[PDB]
């Protein structure tokens, strides 16, 4: 990440001193000792998952005493939750029911 | 052997049929418009929702 000197406002570089790593200016004496953990997270875009779960994938989220689906009122349906973008997104819930003479997709 | 304006004039059997087709076809389009902007649209494989 860009961080800039309070004195002259040139761009800082990270270098190493005799006791700590420092943010340092190239044009003035200013240095800033890294005393504690500092971080910067990118969170890039993941792949699409839409065509990855279709067609009898290896899902696993089903559990004992799980709810029945609302149309058929039978537990013959899978349900899962996934991030669609990066993991800062709140996870979305989705479910699909597959029964005899009955095909549907629901949200 | 001749062509005239009466050879391309739509008879009453078509003008009723055409009105039904337009209303049915436009209303099916309007529902998918609503399903894109404000709901679920069954996204066909290999293409974006638009
Ligand atoms: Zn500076
Ligand atoms: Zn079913």
């Amino acid at each position: 990440m860009l961080l800039f000197c309070p004195g002259c406002g040139n761009g800082l570089i990270v270098e190493e001193g005799q006791r700590c790593h420092r943010f340092s200016c190239n044009t003035c004496p200013y240095v800033h000792n890294i005393t504690r953990k500092v971080t910067n997270r990118k969170y890039p875009k993941l792949k699409e998952v839409d065509d990855v779960l279709g067609g009898a994938a290896a899902w696993e989220n089903v559990d004992s005493t799980a709810e029945s689906c609302p149309k058929c009122e039978h537990p013959r349906a899978y349900f899962m939750q996934l991030q669609t973008r990066s993991a800062d997104e709140p996870m979305t819930t989705f479910y699909k029911c597959c029964n005899a003479q009955c095909g549907h997709r629901w949200r | 052997f001749s062509i005239g304006i009466g050879d391309v004039t739509p008879g009453q059997g078509l003008l009723k049929a055409k009105y039904e087709l337009l209303n049915a076809g436009y209303k099916k389009c309007d529902e998918y418009i609503e399903a894109l902007n404000t709901g679920k649209l069954q996204q066909q494989p290999g293409c974006t929702a638009e």
